[PDB]
């Protein structure tokens, strides 16, 4: 259901830019990466269309 | 043109849009995490 | 079951003449089509036939 005829689909942009750290062995005391999740500033919006007679 | 009623562009300024949570395209079913047993 | 031995099958004629309007985008204030559903004036009638001895 759409409450007022407008549907907005929000999407993540650049999913490859989220940085994670994984250790293979003998963990150290190095600084961790700092990141965030970015969104699209112009998401696609759907508005309902009519079929009538 | 000479409109006879209120248009959609002006009327939608009073309406709330339905917003989804952000969609991540890198999500996978991750079957291996479900197939294994965890100790 | 047939109550009195006669079965009439009514059918729609010219189903392609029912006009509908569908909008692709940016709906306007144009007049809508006016239509109706037409029937066949001579439908086929089935009457039961006897198998007896």
């Amino acid at each position: 259901p759409v409450e007022a005829g407008i549907y907005r689909v929000n999407r993540v942009v650049n999913p490859d830019r989220v940085a994670i750290h994984s250790e293979a062995g003998a963990g150290t005391e190095e600084p961790l990466p700092e990141t965030y999740v970015d969104y699209e500033t112009h998401p696609r919006e759907y508005t309902l269309r009519s079929i009538s007679t | 043109n000479e409109s006879q009623a209120l248009g959609d562009l002006a009327a939608r300024q009073l309406a709330n849009a339905t917003k989804t949570v952000p969609q991540l395209s890198t999500i996978t079913p991750r079957f291996l995490l479900h197939l294994l047993s965890w100790v």
